RNA sequence: AGGCGUCGAAGCCCGGCCUCCGGGUCGGGUGGAGCCGUCCAUGAGACACCGCCCACUCCCCGCUGUGUGGCUAACCCCCGAAAGGGGGGACAGCGGUAGGUGGGCAGUUUGGCUGGGGCGGCACGCCUCCGAAAAGGUAUCGGAGGCGCCCUAAGGUCGGCUCAGGCGGGUCAGGAAUCCGCCGUAGAGUGCAAGGGCAAAAGCCGGCCUGACUGGACCCGUAACAGAGGCGGGUCCAGCCCCGAAAGGGUGGCCUAGCGAACCCCUGUGCCUCCCCGGUGGGGGCCAGGGAUGACAGAAAAGCUACCCUGGGGAUAACAGAGUCGUCUCGGGCGAGAGCCCAUAUCGACCCCGAGGCUUGCUACCUCGCUGUCGGCUCUUCCCAUCCUGGCCCUGCAGCAGGGGCCAAGGGUGGGGGUGUUCACCCAUUAAAGGGGAACGUGAGCUGGGUUUAGACCGUCGUGAGACAGGUCGGAUGCUA
RNA sequence: CACAGGUCCCAGCUAGCCCGAAAGGGUUUGUACUGGGGCCGACGCCUGCCCAGUGCCGGUAUGUGAAGCCCGGGUACAACCGGGUGAAGCACCGGUAAACGGCGGGGGUAACUAUAACCCUCUUAAGGUAGCGAAAUUCCUUGUCGGUUAAAUGCCGACCU
RNA sequence: CAGUUCGCUCCCGUGACCCCGGGCUAGGGGUGAAAGGCCAAUCGAGGCCGGAGAUAGCUGGUUCCCGCCGAAUCAUCCCGCAGGAUGGCCUCCCCGGAGGUAGGCGGUGGGGUAGAGCACUGAUUGGAGGUGCAGGGGGCGAAAGCCCCCGGCCUCCUGUCAAACUCCGAACCCACCGCCGCCGUAGAUGGGGGGAGUAGGGUGGCGGUGUAAGCCGUCCACCGAGAGGGGAACAACCCAG
RNA sequence: GGUUGCACCGUCCGUCUUGAAACACGGGGCAGGGAGUUCGCGGCCGUGGCGAGGUUAAGGGGGUUAAGCCCCGUAGCCGC
RNA sequence: GGGGGACCCUGAGUACCGUCGGUUGGAUAUCCGGCGGGAAGCUGGGAGGCAUCGGCUCCCAACCCUAAAUACGUCCCGAG
């Protein structure tokens, strides 16, 4: 599907309708100073058997888009509803 | 699983031990000292068999 | 835009030098006073001068490691009671840590439904039609199909128009290119299955837009009645907006599919918080979005057992019984015909109606705290759908014989070859050498050749353990009624 | 099953293989005509092709590759982030089948009838050579022919599908 | 006689031979001329004591009497299918205080089953008429095209169909209202709390499926959980609780 | 009351199971023994005390042959 | 027995840091052990639940001993 790269819509911290810019959340890696990652650490040290499940070649074919919008105006990023299914994502200036 | 042969066999049990009590004796050559710097001169007495050797000995 | 020049310059000669041998740098000396643009070219101008660099390389000092060669003094190996001697050597050995390899050794897993189980399939998550019995609900490995997407337009609104097919007439132009007229209830189209809905539209053609948004309330469905995490849908309040003159509509796709807990992690945003107090780095918490568990209400995960063991199950298969008779055996109705004429001496197509439980199958009703298998031997008994013996009828019955049928179960129905065989085939006789039931009669009567444990070989399949309704050799038969 | 015989593999000694937590130890009062580890199995004649796969061995220019170390950022110090160095092992290359295993498949012909391989087309690492064959291996099968019997799902000989 | 013995028959019997006393190898271990054989009547991991009264959704058992009421094997979820949880059905106690509805009559609405039918969608025998209609078969013509037969497509007549068709359409069922009837102040409808059992049902009528038996649902009548009187005995059938 | 006769009726007991006389399992006789116990936490009920308050724990004193009996004990817990 | 001092003394492979294994409720914040490092030391040092800086509060390790209140019953008295 093909997307705006600007839409007009309401902006929270404007409290009106602004342009917002359309961009796409990056998946950073796990941070080695959280406490889950610190647990995970913490346990996975010593003799004994893996603790945690281990799922292999678990995926969905298509995934939903994780967009942000970011008002030209304020520059604070918002979101807009629930992510959607499409394999290809094109963002045009249209 | 069980054990192999060659696995009992570095236990030193009496089935893989050396009898090492019906041979004559282990051949070595007199100690260095005596042999260095000096010549010594010996006479045969004697020609067996050594039970495992595969070699006859001397006295 | 001047800088160099006794704070010594062009033009002449050889020497070392790097070098795309382009052509530049430089010691000495004949040399004793000149050298470059600024001007134009160059995509970007000065070998005018003053600065920091960037590309390769070398060398002087200091730092750092990696490898190589040598040494003995740690350490080790040998000889010797010892003294000491010899060999190796900062390796090896030992201690700590880091990655790999690792069925040598372990703990485990290898799901479920299933007209037994296995293989197969997924009825294991959703949508449509029928089943389904005119409110609601209703199952089967019931029947017919679809989904795990796609669309910035195929989403919102406003204006205008009417589709498929057909007929008649037209330059190339024909069955089919484009155009005029008429009929035309949708026979078209609506993204994708099916059902339902849509004609001054929900279809087609255009204009303007992003309501596919933010903070919340209530209700229905999955899941009737009648409990529910998650999810989907409907009716609204407020904010900011879009289309329109206005009414009015807009919380995605005309409605019904296109999807997912806990924990953990990533992102957005603006608040709370971290042990006596304060600042900083960092962490924790609240709200929103996302990464998936398809066995789809969410374990991380391969097999053999014939050396097997345990708890059970007639909730469940093999042998046998029971129900049924598709199948099997045996009949019947009609008569196209074949028989020199003649349907019925004999055979009887295509169809149709039955009997038996003697073949096999189907169900899973009795029996898994045991009802001992096939075949053979011994012995007893029963049925008739009669093979011979007794008596008859028809004949395409001259006789001798044959073909078909009727009454009749007293008697008989035997001996041998290969094969574990029943059966089937074959041999010589015979009046004939009938088919079946009795827990496929009969192992507290026998035998043990086959089948169906534990040993072993061959072929095939498997990486392997191993397996084969594939062959092959051996392999236990209890009893005082 | 074992066996004498054949052949292959590791090892020059502080070796190779093995027991163990370690210390120490078995082979070893041993030294390649030896010690240890597979497979076949007297004797006679022989033992063909294949290293693409899975193993093992040698190399490893190059890529990846953990900790440690070094450099930059960050932290008034660390945690944390990026880069360089980077052994073994994999990737890659070569030997190896008396290592585990494998050794195929369609058309037409030479019609002096018919039917055979000389022959031409896909195809792999290669297409089963000498032998033996209805075999303890053959489903059809009680294959077909010959001998054995009066009669042969047996037995022997032969053919090769 | 014996928890592996006896008789006949058979095999080795100078060798890898048979037997005795003293020793060593101990359980994931020993030993094995390899059968998973042997290791004190025990071996695909010995025996003794301990963990230990281990665990099981699987099998068995569970002790006096009378009185009152009295089920279920049906839905959703679970590596769930011989087991559990939430509901449905039973029982006991309490609060609250005037309505409630299993049956019937009339009314206001809803429905598409049986039957029937061809008006859509798809099948279906023959005939007649129209249409050259892009079809085929012949004759026929240099070429522009004709003449018939057959075929296709429409209309009519004739003879037949539909679980996944409907221009029609019952019996019947459901929702609501008024009334009759019945229940209720000796306390219903409803609400709160305590305790369960039930997750194999069977016969019978109806529906899908199957040659049938049977399998799967549905109806709640009978057995289950039910005496007595009958069908000769019978779970289910009749009278009857 | 013991035994027996006649007429009619009556296929044992426990158990899983839709279904037991069962050719489904446990059943020679008799006597004794034999299976919902204890603690901790929680929900609820029957009754009793006090009541915006309720209650003590460990422990202490008095008395007693004695561990019985009498008084104290506000820490703590629940509630407001 | 009290005041002053400007001199001296007050525990080292220890405290502590990094990493590894075990253990713990101890969680970036328990305790023990191995390995590689490793101080100050009176003008001194440590703790205050992630790490560092400032304040404030408390304390003086790396040496030793210590009755009573406690745990048990091979034994005894007494009791149910
Ligand atoms: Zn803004």
């Amino acid at each position: 599907m093909k997307y705006p790269k600007q839409i007009r819509t309401y902006c929270p911290f404007c409290k009106k309708h602004t342009i917002h810019k359309v961009e796409r959340v990056k998946k950073r890696p796990r941070s080695e100073l959280s406490a889950g990652q610190r647990r995970f650490r913490r346990i996975l040290k010593g003799y004994g058997g893996f603790p945690r499940p281990k799922p292999e070649g678990r995926e969905k074919p298509v995934k939903k888009l994780d967009l942000r919008f970011r008002c030209t105006e304020c520059g604070k990023a918002h979101t807009r509803g629930r992510g959607f299914r499409v394999k290809k994502f094109e963002l045009v200036e249209g | 699983g069980k054990s192999l042969i060659q696995q009992r066999r570095g236990k030193g049990s009496p089935t893989f031990k050396s009898p090492s009590h019906r041979f004559r004796g282990a051949v070595k050559y007199i100690p260095l000292n005596y042999t260095q710097e000096k010549t010594l001169r010996g006479v045969v007495e004697e020609i067996m068999h050594d039970p495992g050797r595969t070699a006859p000995v001397a006295r």
